[PDB]
């Protein structure tokens, strides 16, 4: 619902739009309750096996086209700290900037609690910044 | 899974404990034959110390 209304200021509006999204985990999270009783086996760890494609689809609508341009903040929950979980793994090829967060570092009283060595950007190269 | 990795880190810390430790050894079997030099040059000074 919320990705329509700005995909509606993008395209009609031609107006350049912010989307902030928290959590993004739940709606994987919802889908996967609703899995058992659609008579769908589930899958490794126990998510659905359209986890893929369903973050897919939503996650593809949410760019900057020709038209207008969306900026994207979404937060993603790693359960139980564990980045090798199908959920927070999936989601780290649909984007451009991924700012990992390390207990360890906020319990030394670092905050924001960002590991450096675990994030990404893809705009970190010479031609585009300085 | 995070249960796997924990031993995982946990022998990842193993596996180089090890090779700080190793290269120690190194170290301290460099000063032990550096100061043999005293087997060969000993039990003569002190006689009449005796």
């Amino acid at each position: 619902s919320a990705l329509t209304m700005a995909e509606y200021f993008r395209d009609v509006e031609g107006q350049d739009v912010l989307l902030f999204i928290d959590n993004i985990f739940r709606f994987t999270q919802a889908n996967s309750e609703v899995s058992a009783l659609l008579g769908r086996i589930p899958a490794a760890v126990g998510y659905q096996p359209t986890l893929a494609e369903d973050l897919g689809q939503l996650q593809e609508r949410i760019t900057s086209t020709t038209k207008g341009s969306i900026t994207s903040v979404q937060a993603v929950y790693v359960p139980a700290d564990d980045i090798t979980d199908p959920a927070p793994a999936t989601t780290f090829s649909h984007l451009d900037a991924t700012t990992v967060l390390d207990r360890a570092v906020a319990e030394s009283g670092i905050y924001p609690a960002v590991n450096p060595l675990e994030c990404a950007s893809r705009i970190m190269d010479p031609d585009v910044i300085s | 899974s995070g249960k796997l990795r924990l031993y995982k880190e946990k022998l990842e810390g193993y596996n180089r404990f090890y090779s700080i430790v190793k290269t120690i050894k190194m170290v301290t079997l460099a000063k032990y034959r550096a100061a043999q030099g005293r087997i060969r040059t000993r039990d003569f000074s002190l006689r009449y110390t005796e």
